[PDB]
Formats: C-alpha cells, sequence, structure tokens
DNA sequence: AATCTTTCCCACAGT
DNA sequence: TTACTGTGGGAAAGA
C-alpha cells in the first residue's frame, strides 16, 4: 500500500 | 595519461545534466514468433532515446576532431536480436537527444531460444564506433495464452509497466500507440508511451493509494506516464470480443495477460469507454446489448503487453576516447561488511572488467576485479571521501549522514553513474 | 479426460 | 486494377 500522485488528464467527450 | 581527476570528477559529480550522456533502450517483455516465412514484427517496436546535453558535446567533439584529423559527425546505428541466422536491421532516426525505432523485427521459430534479447550498435557515419548496448530479456512466446506457472513474464502485476495499441481490421498500418505528448493523452504510430499500471485503492484526485497484485479483468486501475507522471481517471479494464465488451461475472475469474485485447470503462458511466478517433483520445458512450455485453468499435479495443528498459549513462571526462565506449558496467548492488577500517564493499552486477576502478564520490580506491559480476573494494574513511571541498555535496542536511554517489570509472576517462548512493550510516 | 500450448493454415484488407 | 503480405482466427497436432 504505496500512495501516488499524478495529475489527471481527462479525456474530452465525443461530440 | 587520461587518468580522472578529482577536480574533474568534481566538476561532473556537481553539474552530470550538461555531460552524461544517457541511452535508454525500450521494448516489450515478450516477443510472439513467426512460422515459416511469415514475419509477426515485434510490437511496440523496440526503440532508443538518446538524452542529455552531453550527446550535443560529443558531437561537438567530433565536429571538432574532423578538422585536425560534415555529416560524418550523423548517428547510425544498427540493431539485432543475438542469431547468427538473423539479419541485423538498420535504425530509422527537451533533454532528448535523438530517437530510432525498430519496426520490423520478428523472431523466427527455427530459432530454439526460450529467451533473447537485442543488441544496438551504434556508430558516426565516418565509421567510428561508439559501441553495443543490450536490451533486457524478453521471452519467446507461440501466441497468446488463452488460461481460466510463470507469472513474471505472462500476468500483469501492479506497479509495472504496460504498453497499449490500437489495431483496426489486421492492418498493420494501422497501428497507434497510446502515448503522452504536450501534457495530454494521444495516439501516435512512431512513439509509444510505457505507462505504469496500478490497482487503485479507495469522484477522483491528485493523490492515490495503490494495491500490490496482479491486474484482473474488472479491476479498477490507474494509468500512469512514466516518463511525465500524468494519469489518466481511474479505469475499469475489461475483456473485450470482436468490437464487443464482456461484463460477465467470470472473466473476473480470468487475469490480464500478454497481448490480450481489452477496453477501459469509465467508473462513473458504466457506458462510457476511452477510444481513439484519429490519433485522438476520447470518451466514446457504448450501447447496451444486454447485462453481460455493450457494443463498441474497434476504436475502443487496445491490447496490452508488458514493457521494459534498459538504461546506460557514460561521460568522457578526460576528452574523446579511442576505444568503444561500452561494454558499459552495470551494477546491481552493493554489499557492505565490517565496520571501522575493517569495512570492505562488493560490487554486484554484469559486464565488469579490469579496467574499472570505483570512486566513492571524487576519491578513487584500489579496486580488486574478481569476475565480470564481482568488484571487490575497501571503504575510504569519511574523512578522505568528505572535504572542504565536497562537504556540500556529500551532507545529508537533514540527518547528517555521509552520502557518496558510487562511479566506475574506466582507465581511459569515461566515467559510469552507477545510479546507486554509499551512507556512511551504513557501517 | 479434459484443457492448454504449439504449430500449421488461410482469408482479409490493406500497400 | 492486380500481386503480395502482416495479422488474427481457427484447425490440427502435441503435451
Amino acid at each position: 500500500r504505496r500512495m501516488i500522485n499524478a495529475s489527471v488528464w481527462m479525456p474530452p467527450m465525443e461530440n | 595519461v587520461q587518468s580522472l581527476t578529482s577536480d574533474r570528477m568534481i566538476d561532473f559529480l556537481s553539474n552530470k545534466e550538461k555531460y552524461e550522456c544517457v541511452i535508454s533502450i525500450f521494448h516489450a517483455k515478450v516477443a510472439q514468433k513467426s512460422y515459416g516465412n511469415e514475419k509477426r514484427f515485434f510490437c511496440p517496436p523496440p526503440c532508443i532515446y538518446l538524452i542529455g546535453q552531453g550527446w550535443k558535446l560529443k558531437k561537438d567533439r567530433v565536429a571538432q576532431l574532423y578538422k585536425t584529423l560534415q555529416q560524418a559527425t550523423e548517428l547510425v546505428a544498427y540493431i539485432g536480436i543475438g542469431s547468427d541466422t538473423s539479419e541485423r536491421q538498420q535504425l530509422d532516426f527537451p533533454n532528448i537527444y535523438d530517437y530510432c525505432a525498430a519496426k520490423t523485427l520478428y523472431i523466427s521459430d527455427s530459432d530454439k531460444r526460450k529467451y533473447f534479447d537485442l543488441n544496438a550498435q551504434f556508430f558516426y557515419g565516418c565509421g567510428m564506433e561508439i559501441g553495443g548496448f543490450v536490451s533486457q530479456r524478453i521471452k519467446v512466446i507461440s501466441k497468446p495464452s488463452k488460461k481460466k506457472t510463470d507469472c513474471k513474464y505472462l500476468c500483469i502485476a501492479s506497479g509495472t509497466k504496460v504498453a497499449l495499441f490500437n489495431r483496426l481490421r489486421s492492418q498493420t498500418v494501422s497501428t497507434r500507440y497510446l502515448h503522452v505528448e504536450g501534457n495530454a493523452f494521444h495516439a501516435s504510430s512512431t512513439k509509444w508511451g510505457a505507462f505504469t499500471i496500478h490497482l487503485f485503492d479507495d469522484q477522483e484526485t491528485d493523490n492515490f493509494a495503490v494495491r500490490d497484485g496482479f491486474v484482473y479483468y474488472g479491476s479498477v486501475v490507474k494509468l500512469v506516464d512514466s516518463v511525465t507522471g500524468i494519469a489518466l481517471p481511474r479505469l475499469r479494464i475489461r475483456k473485450v470480443d470482436k468490437q464487443q465488451v464482456i461484463l460477465d461475472a467470470s472473466c473476473s475469474e480470468e487475469p490480464v495477460s500478454q497481448l490480450h485485447k481489452c477496453a477501459f470503462q469509465m467508473i462513473d458511466n458504466e457506458l462510457v469507454y476511452l477510444c481513439l478517433s484519429h490519433d485522438k483520445i476520447i470518451q466514446h458512450q457504448a450501447t447496451a446489448i444486454n447485462e453481460h455485453r455493450h457494443q463498441i468499435n474497434d476504436g475502443a479495443a487496445w491490447t496490452i503487453i508488458s514493457t521494459d528498459k534498459a538504461e546506460y549513462r557514460f561521460f568522457e571526462a578526460m576528452g574523446q576516447v579511442a576505444n568503444p565506449i561500452s561494454p558499459c558496467p552495470v551494477v546491481g548492488s552493493l554489499e557492505v561488511d565490517g565496520h571501522g577500517e575493517a569495512s570492505r564493499v562488493e560490487l554486484h552486477g554484469r559486464d565488469f572488467k579490469p579496467n574499472l576502478k570505483v570512486w566513492f564520490g571524487a576519491t578513487p580506491v584500489e579496486t580488486t576485479f574478481r569476475s565480470e559480476e564481482s568488484l571487490h573494494c575497501s571503504i575510504p574513511p569519511v574523512s578522505q571521501v568528505r572535504n572542504e571541498q565536497t562537504h556540500w555535496m556529500f551532507t545529508n542536511r537533514t540527518t547528517g549522514d555521509v552520502e557518496v554517489p558510487i562511479s566506475l570509472v574506466r582507465d581511459d576517462g569515461v566515467v559510469y553513474s552507477s545510479g546507486l548512493t554509499f551512507s556512511y550510516k551504513s557501517l
């Protein structure tokens, strides 16, 4: 059980 | 005489990023073999990154000694699979100096070895050899597994790296690799990301807890770019067959394996999947078949495979050398014994030669060559390793301990950073 | 036996 | 438009 830090990139919605 | 001096070692260790040359070889951990006349190409393509401002310095020396002794300072590389019946193939060509990839490598069934590695040999266009550098080992497989045993090659452990690719209707030309570029995910036909795949622990966050263990279908997973540390949102990995996501209460029994096709669903909406549209990564909504199955398209289907990395670092500290930089020594571990003036260290690793000397920081130390996997030396006294010149570099300011990096130095002045630090708080 | 792996086969959908 | 070929599914053969 480790902690990770990583900013998230959100995939753009389709239309 | 080209022997490393302490002043030069100190300048190097304080300024590694403008001197040190890095060669990083990336590749999958398994390759499917080819029968008969066919060629089943290694995917993702083994590739080599030459990293560091040191490469430009090296070109500069080769340029400035071209006129003592124009495009004969251009890089030439070849790669093969260590087989005497296998063709060597020519490689293509921020701190990234240069990049090449091998897109048409394969291994035939006539080659009976269970494991192999790749040897990339680098030259300057004038014929001058830089050297040969090996990948990690690669396991030969006949086909992807359909089990419902060695896990180290076939399963996917949380914390390890994977490449993900998209291919349409069995067409080599269509292959695109998940890759981050410009702080965003995209799909590339030339470059591929190695992503750390983690079992999420438990609406989302920049900081998250992770679990050890094998990744199963139906597992919630965090994919993290190994180069930029950027992540995708939480995704549940799903098995796919033929533009359908199989959601059955039974595939969760199955561990994800090499070269399996899968899909990634968003945790918020069970009908939304990670999907590729013209090299753009998108959220695409599936159409429900029933409770056990969803309708998607070949754009939401990814092949997954485990990847590895072989990295080498060198600097020609005393000027350009006459001989190849390789074999590059690799240090796997330090084994220390005794306390005081009794204290010694055995270096464990690979590719040692008797022409190497260990340096504790900027302090050279008498070195016993035992074999190509064993060097032996005495630990020099703190007082001679940290002095009024080096105190700033070798002193932990929190704990006060003396910490020095271990280098291997060749008698013509090539310094090989080991990656390892000796701490006097050992002992 | 039953299931999995290895090897052989061949069509599809491209260049 | 026609010749040729990585690739993936499936059959066959082996473990």
